[PDB]
């Protein structure tokens, strides 16, 4: 409900099917999620696998996000003034990808996705400003 | 369940 109020906040305008706003440093769980997407589901190991020492794995593997294959379009989790992560959900059955954007905090990551035919980079904007708010706050 | 957030997330768009 707290931090519900910033999964609405990141919802609000529309572009995005789901949020969350995601722990890494002090343990890995999901704080906050809209109700029955991917996000919600989010395991302890895919954050690891996200915030990890290995930042080239993924790129052949790719990675799942609340069991959702995904692939790995660029990778500047750990550039400073960056910290944010550009994803695209894998299409099975036919189905449409979408764009998924990461931005890391000190404390957690803020996850969105877009809905079909949203581009990546005004995701990314939008991972990267609420991540850096939260940075700037001490989270 | 996690620490409260520090304050209201930023004004919306
Ligand atoms: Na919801």
């Amino acid at each position: 409900a707290g931090w519900q109020s910033y999964v609405d906040n990141l919802m609000c305008d529309g572009c995005c099917q789901e949020a969350a706003i995601v722990g890494y440093c002090d343990a890995k769980y999901v704080w906050a999620a809209t109700a029955g997407g991917v996000f919600q589901s989010i395991t302890p190991v895919e954050i690891d696998m996200i915030v990890g020492k290995d930042r080239e794995g993924f790129f052949t593997n790719g990675l799942t996000l609340g069991a959702k294959k995904c692939s790995v379009i660029r990778d500047s989790l750990y550039v400073d003034g960056d910290c944010t992560m550009d994803i695209r959900t894998k299409s099975q059955g036919g189905e449409p990808t979408y764009n998924v954007a990461v931005g890391r905090a000190g404390r957690v990551l803020v996850f969105v996705m877009g809905k079909e035919g949203v581009h990546g980079g005004g995701l990314n904007k939008k991972a990267y400003s609420m991540a850096k708010y939260l940075r700037d706050s001490g989270f | 369940g996690p620490p409260p957030p520090p304050g209201p997330p930023p004004p919306p768009g």
